[PDB]
RNA sequence: GCUAAACCUAGCCCCAAACCCCACCUUACUACCAGACAACCUUAGCCAAACCAUUUACCCAAAUAAAGUAUAGGCGAUAGAAAUUGAAAUGGCGCAAUAGAUAUAGUACCGCAAGGGAAAGAUGAAAAACAAGCAUAAUAUAGCAAGGACUA
RNA sequence: GCUACCUAAGAACAGCUAAAAGAGCACACCCGUCUAUGUAGCAAAAUAGUGGGAAGAUUUAUAGGUAGAGGCGACAAACCUA
RNA sequence: CCUCCGCAUAAGCCUGCGUCAGAUACUGACAAUUAACAGCCCAAUAUCUACAAUCAACCAACAAGUCAUUAUUACCCUCACUGUCAACCCAACACAGGCAUGCUCAUAAGGAAAGGUUAAAAAAAGUAAAAGGAACUCGGCAAAUCUUACCCC
């Protein structure tokens, strides 16, 4: 959970459990080639790659063999035309390898006006014999 | 030299990018040789139901009717929990209905709240 | 699995998907709370799956399906924890008498702003913290000018404001 | 030859011009008020 | 600004209409027109 | 010693739907007549307009044309408009604008008559005429470019007009121009047309 | 903008005498 | 949206309004006369007849209402023409546009007498809001699926599960799923 | 070229505006009024220059010993300088001494 | 005919009235360890005295008057009471984009920092419709460039 | 965060001659004797050549300290953000 | 043809020549830096620790120096978090300047002095020079050679 004060732990206490995950992850297809079995997530900054295990395992029942995250950064370079600079949010991203010899690739997805249509077909444009005379008459 | 970019832990020394972290919460400790004891009960743990069988889905149909919002109340909440009995016993000590003294002693404490979301 | 983080295969490259309308917390709140933790985890993840969805689009330069989808499942699951929220609220005030959940303090910080100090979970007493000793809850006696002269600022900002305001008026009377 | 006095390290910059630094002398205490004021953006380095 | 000049056009154009005459700048700006214009006076 | 002082540098930085469109009209003719039964297209357009005579309505018919050419002549775009079909306009006054037309009516040669009547709901009315007229399209300058100004010419026309079916009326909608109809009165310039551009790496064949 | 009629009214007396000299009518 | 941004025709948020309006324009604000909420009697799809300009008398059915600038946009009438499509060969095709009018430029109509009537807000005991025409009297009324696989069924969405009970969600949620936890939460200082 | 080109939107004054129509009612409150109130009652403003006059300097010093408490902190340093740099100019520059 | 020029309201000024989720003192915006250091203290000077050295008006708890009086003072520049008296209570002969707030903004930019600190916009009911400088048109013996003139 | 000096803990100094050197020649490195260019410059003090030191009182990265009726100074009244 | 360089680390900067689409290394969108390297440490109470480094062995020293533990009492959970891009930083600039360290000692890495033409003066730099060899000049400045002896401080 993020944004919510974690109850202090102390030595013998019970376990931490969180029961309305506030994490919203995103599936991304990688930018560049990975292996068959890795997965690339989109990630809230504030959670850990434990965390992340535990929620692809509890929440999917994905059987994850390794995590690997990193924070990249937003470009901030961007200015507004007050020259003041927008900032390209900052995310984490997770790499996350599938167990048992599983693969993933990710999927292929997305896979009036007529009458301005039939007026464009119906358009007659001029011809040169006519030299700019409008052909609206019938003469 | 900038001073309106927000500070983060890309911008010091080794030290100071070492240190400083993202907001991700803390799930053990570090002992001698930089060694870090990850403390299991530190972690979150997802407590995930079992969804198979359940019927409500994310979205709700246009056909359900439309109903006037009445935020729940310590009152209300009172007379649809404890009224019914407190007027039965007393036809015919709050601890017996429901009322908790202490919140100490509880696992899911009230205030000062101990337990996540 | 992971197909979850993605629509129906035959939703994919339809150029709108039907949906249904978000949860109101009026229904949400005849539900049980267990079933309003099933529900959670529901929404999450057609949340997740209709980010990924959103994050593809943006990589692939086109329209995302039916985007309302997101701002209805974002609403759903606000009104579900609002519906909670409200019923942790009423339990804590019927069992305890304290309105916040978390505990804290009307203090005067080094600035002299009333500021409302939410309390950190400490192992140690207070008199015993060196940074929350180091850390001053009281303004001496040179941050009164100062509080003076962000009070006649702020007594300035409002005075323009309801001046303003009252132009405006007399204009638009004149005018109509 | 001159011109380039400023030679950047962040060490420096917070511990010389840093919130902490600044809130831990009246007069710095003061310099941040002073910046509140006037509405700057940045109150500290 | 309770009280600004707006004849100023006019009255530059008073003298610029004598100097419409001469070489150079001095039929042009004021600055230069108005001291011609006194010498032809 | 005087430092330098510079200037700011902005100063030198500087640099250069529940509302749907109403239509009035249609993108062409629902059924062409192809020039050398419609009782139910007729009832349907009583059963809307509750007034009507077809054995009237070519009178009419004539008369919005000729106004309505009339209104061309004087560019008179807000007649027009409500003479004309908006799909008709700008075939009426597109290739027209910047140059001054000079048509006028003489006596029509035979009674203008009914061809085909069809049909959220758009009436149409096919009228075949058999007229007079003359024509003389000048340039921005003012020089004569298109046929002579005295001398009439018999023109033969097949114009479909359309109604919007609740204010309003019967509006020149397309005229009809038949494939055997005779080629159109030549015009007073030469013209020349180029032959394929030939890029260097291409030969003319 | 300068607060004001008199000048503007001149200004336009001379704009109409100058648009008078350059296109007299007929 | 930006201070004093100028409502348009199109919607605030349209390709079209970006750029009308992009984030740096600053003009002039348009008065508007203040028309409470609990004033406006004209809506989408009334029926109402225009007073001034061309097509004066003609009445039509309000297709939009631009409250923001006291709008209301007659379908179909107040129409000048522009083109659309026009590309750098083919001129377009012409379509008749509306123009907004403004509320007092417009009056509602009658429901069977198909004319102009003032019109007041009085109360009914029945409809305890509702129009009331002046002139003539009479109320002028106010004018106007498929479950997916993801969307619950309306006796499911309306079924009460919930029993008032003196339990957290998250206690009510262990009890239920049979989490089973005997360790006691140590006290902590809070300040 | 610091001339409008267009004549300014005609300026339409009510003469006969309540305002207008009802100024100077109660000037002679005093003498036909057996003196109840003086005239100078009637006039509304600033309460340190009400049915008074001065030149800057005494202004200022009205101003600052009627309502210099209430005054806002910058205002009240602003009237401070305005004093002291009135008095200097007032009494030790000019022609005539 | 180019560069341009033009605008009217964004706002502001003076008064009256009225009192006004999470993170963040460590390297701030950093979930989570043995404290302890805690604050108060004559303003000065410029300047006037034609130098300067004593001296030189300054939120004071009711306007007016006593009164610039009594007094003070290198008895000089200047400073200056009190007793006593006891009044009343709705906007603009303000600016209108070089003005009015610095303000479209304490932003951009400048400085290590404290700090300094800008500029600018103008269509319409609907966009879902005449400065300078030059060019047109380089120049003719000789001269503060014009005046008297002249058919020129 | 320059510079003067200092504190903590670091780093650099080829090769030859000599021998344990505030030694000699000479790289890197530090400096800046003279000439030329440049002078709104590449540069608000630079470039090329020439030259002084180059195992020492050397040079130097990092963090910290001394603050203006003051600091620091192998006194030049030098330096303390052109 | 040049190579002073170059590749990495540190410090600094913060997406700043990756892809696509448009304008005229710019704009908008899309992507990206994945920990083993590095940072981020240590349960207490006492108690321990004279014998440099220099191939550490001779030897020589002076300026006399960076490298250490025990005795009890506690203690098992264990791999989290953060930096990872670039043609880059300080000099108003795409500035011939400044910028610590390791390797490369001329390179396997990195680069281009000439927009095209002509070959006037004047100007800068460089190469060559008959005979002479400081006669120049304030002065052998500069250049070329590799050149003695002495005075003042
Ligand atoms: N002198 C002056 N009169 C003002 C000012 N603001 C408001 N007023 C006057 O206050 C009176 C009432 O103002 P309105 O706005 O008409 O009414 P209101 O809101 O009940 O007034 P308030 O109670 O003063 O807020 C009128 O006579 C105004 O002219 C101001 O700044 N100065
Ligand atoms: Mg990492
Ligand atoms: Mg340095
Ligand atoms: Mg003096
Ligand atoms: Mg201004
Ligand atoms: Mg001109
Ligand atoms: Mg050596
Ligand atoms: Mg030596
Ligand atoms: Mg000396
Ligand atoms: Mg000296
Ligand atoms: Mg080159
Ligand atoms: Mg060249
Ligand atoms: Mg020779
Ligand atoms: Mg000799
Ligand atoms: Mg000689
Ligand atoms: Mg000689
Ligand atoms: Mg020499």
């Amino acid at each position: 959970a993020r944004n919510v004060v974690y109850p202090l732990y102390r030595l013998g206490g019970p376990q931490l459990r969180v029961f309305r995950t506030n994490f919203f992850i995103q599936l991304v297809r990688p930018g560049v080639a990975q292996p068959e079995d890795t997965v690339q997530f989109r990630i809230p900054m504030e959670m850990t790659r434990v965390d992340l295990r535990n929620y692809l395992e509890g929440i999917y029942n994905v059987p994850v063999a390794a995590v690997r995250t990193r924070v990249q950064h937003g470009s901030n370079k961007r200015r507004d035309h007050r020259n003041v600079r927008i900032k390209k949010p900052d995310y984490k991203v997770a790499y996350v390898q599938l167990a048992h010899g599983q693969t993933f690739t990710f999927p292929d997805l997305f896979p009036l006006y007529s009458m301005l249509e039939e007026e464009r077909q119906q358009r007659q444009s001029s011809d040169p014999r006519r030299g700019g005379v409008p052909s609206w008459f019938g003469l | 030299a900038d001073r309106m970019s927000k500070w983060t832990s890309k911008r010091g020394p080794r030290s100071f990018r070492g240190r400083k972290g993202r907001g991700a919460k803390g799930i053990g400790f570090l002992t001698s040789g930089w060694r870090f004891v990850q403390i299991k009960e530190m972690v979150p743990e997802f407590v995930v139901p079992d969804l198979t069988g359940f019927k409500l889905k994310p979205y709700v149909s246009y056909l359900a009717p439309e109903s006037e919002e009445t935020p729940l109340t310590a009152a209300q909440l009172f007379s649809e929990a404890v009224a019914p009995a407190i007027e039965k016993d007393f036809k015919d000590n709050l601890e017996k209905y429901g009322f908790e003294p202490t919140q100490e002693g509880k696992l899911f404490q009230l205030y000062p709240r101990n337990f996540l979301r | 699995g992971l197909e979850e983080f993605f629509d129906d295969p035959k939703n994919w490259g339809q150029e709108k998907v039907k949906s249904g309308a978000a949860w109101t917390c009026q229904q949400l709140r005849n539900k049980s709370n267990e079933d309003l933790h099933k529900l959670w985890y529901v929404l999450l993840k057609e949340r997740n799956m209709l980010l990924t969805l959103e994050q593809e689009a943006k990589r692939q330069r086109l329209p995302m399906p039916s985007p309302e989808r997101l701002d209805k499942v974002v609403d759903s699951m606000d009104a579900l924890d609002k519906v909670v929220q409200e019923r942790e609220d009423a339990l804590r005030l019927l069992q305890t008498g304290q309105e916040r959940a978390r505990p804290g303090a009307w203090r005067r910080d080094i600035f002299g702003r009333i500021i409302w100090h939410k309390f950190k979970q400490w192992v140690i007493p207070w008199h015993l913290n060196k940074r929350y000793n180091r850390k001053r809850f009281f303004a001496l006696p040179y941050v009164d000018h100062f509080l003076r002269l962000e009070r006649e600022k702020r007594a300035r900002i409002k005075a323009r404001k309801e001046n303003l305001e009252r132009k405006k008026a007399k204009i638009l009377l004149k005018k109509f | 030859a001159r011109g380039n006095e400023y030679q950047p390290s962040n060490i420096k910059r917070k511990n010389k011009h840093g919130w902490v630094r600044r809130l831990s002398t009246p007069a710095g205490v003061q310099v941040i008020l002073r910046r509140m004021l006037k509405g700057r953006k940045s109150l500290s380095h | 600004l309770r009280n600004r000049v707006t004849d100023r056009y006019f009255r530059i154009q008073e003298v610029l209409k004598h100097a419409r005459h001469f070489r150079g700048r001095k039929n042009r700006c004021y600055r230069l027109a108005v001291r011609t214009v006194i010498r032809a006076f | 010693f005087t430092p330098p002082i510079y200037q700011p540098k902005f100063k030198t930085e500087k640099e250069f739907s529940d509302r749907s469109i109403h239509l009035a009209c249609t993108a062409g003719i629902f059924d062409a007549y192809v020039p050398p039964a419609s009782q139910v297209s007729i009832r349907r357009i009583k059963d809307y307009d509750a007034n009507f005579k077809i054995k009237d309505f070519p009178e009419k018919a004539k008369d919005i044309f000729i106004e309505a050419h009339l209104c061309l002549n004087n560019s008179d775009h807000d007649r027009l408009h409500t003479l004309v079909t908006e799909h008709c306009f700008p075939d009426m006054t597109w290739d027209i604008k910047y140059k001054t037309v000079r048509w006028s009516f003489v006596e029509s040669l035979e009674p203008s008559h009914v061809v085909q009547v069809r049909c959220n709901v758009y009436g149409q009315i096919t009228v075949r005429m058999h007229t007079r007229q003359t024509l003389a399209i000048y340039d921005r300058f003012g020089r004569l470019m298109y046929g002579q100004e005295d001398v009439p010419k018999d023109v033969l026309e097949y114009v479909v007009f359309e109604k919007q079916l609740p204010y309003g009326s019967w509006r020149m909608h397309t005229k009809i121009v038949p494939p055997w109809a005779p080629p159109k009165q030549p015009i007073l310039k030469t013209v020349m047309i180029p032959g394929p551009q030939l890029k260097p790496e291409e030969e003319y064949e | 903008v300068k607060k004001g009629f008199r000048a503007a009214f001149r200004f336009q007396k001379e704009l109409e005498r100058q648009r008078l000299l350059r296109c007299p009518p007929p | 949206l930006p201070p004093h941004y100028r409502y348009g025709m199109s919607p605030p948020g349209s390709v079209a309004d970006k750029r009308k309006n992009p984030p740096w324009i600053r003009r002039r604000p348009v008065v508007v006369e203040p028309i409470s909420d609990e004033d406006w009697y004209l809506f989408c799809g009334d029926t109402v007849e225009i007073l001034e300009g061309k097509d004066a008398g003609k009445q039509g059915k309000v297709v939009q209402v631009i409250r923001q600038r006291n709008w209301v946009v007659v379908g179909g009438l107040n129409t000048h023409y522009r083109y659309i499509g026009k590309t750098m060969d083919y001129r377009g095709t012409m379509i008749p546009s509306e123009a907004p009018l403004l509320h007092r430029q417009v009056k509602l109509v009658d429901p069977m007498d198909r004319k102009p009537t003032e019109i007041e807000w009085r109360f009914t005991e029945a409809g305890e809001r509702v129009r009331v025409s002046t002139r003539s009297g009479r109320i002028i009324p106010k004018p106007e699926w498929i479950d997916g696989p993801k969307d619950t069924s309306v006796e499911d969405a309306l079924e009460r599960t919930y029993v008032p009970c003196l339990k957290t969600l998250q206690e009510e949620v262990m009890e239920a799923m049979g989490i089973k936890e005997t360790r006691k939460y140590k006290k902590v200082y809070w300040y | 070229i610091g001339i409008r080109l267009t004549l300014p939107p005609p300026k339409v004054v009510d003469r006969w505006n309540e305002k207008r129509a009802m100024f100077g009612v109660y000037d002679n409150i005093g003498i036909l009024g057996n003196f109840e109130k003086h005239p100078k009652e009637l006039i509304r403003g600033p309460i340190w220059l009400r049915g008074w006059k001065g030149n800057e300097l005494q202004r200022c010093i009205r101003k600052r010993k009627m309502v210099g408490s209430r005054m806002f902190a910058d205002d009240l340093h602003n009237l401070n300088k305005r004093i002291r740099y009135l008095y200097k100019h007032f009494n030790r520059h000019g022609k005539f001494r």
